[PDB]
């Protein structure tokens, strides 16, 4: 009865801890999302400078 | 606000008090928050009285 509404409260509980694992699966998503947008940026960068290297060479 | 649940008992054939001597039957009444500074007020109270 009592205890029930204490297994309530672990409900919330757990609900609250789920939405950290949420969240901290956000920000892992985030970084690596970081790492692929650099590389993207980089990728054309060394791309268009080669293509001018070779057009100056 | 008294909120929250309560775990009460009745003990029976008592032992001489801590700080009394009294041999005298009690009874306990729980009710816990889990508050910080509401634990330590109830704690304030509950020791002084």
């Amino acid at each position: 009865s009592q205890t029930q509404g204490i297994q309530q409260l672990l409900q919330a509980e757990k609900r609250a801890a789920e939405k950290v694992a949420d969240a901290r699966k956000r920000k892992a998503r985030r970084l690596k999302q970081a790492k692929e947008e650099a590389q993207m940026e980089v990728e054309q960068y060394r791309r268009e400078r080669e293509q001018e290297f070779q057009s100056k060479q | 606000r008294g909120n929250v649940f309560l775990r009460q008992a009745e003990i029976e054939n008592p032992l001489e008090d801590p700080v009394t001597g009294d041999y005298v039957h009690k009874s306990v009444f729980i009710i816990f928050f889990q508050g910080d500074q509401l634990k330590n007020r109830v704690k304030k109270i509950c020791e002084g009285f």
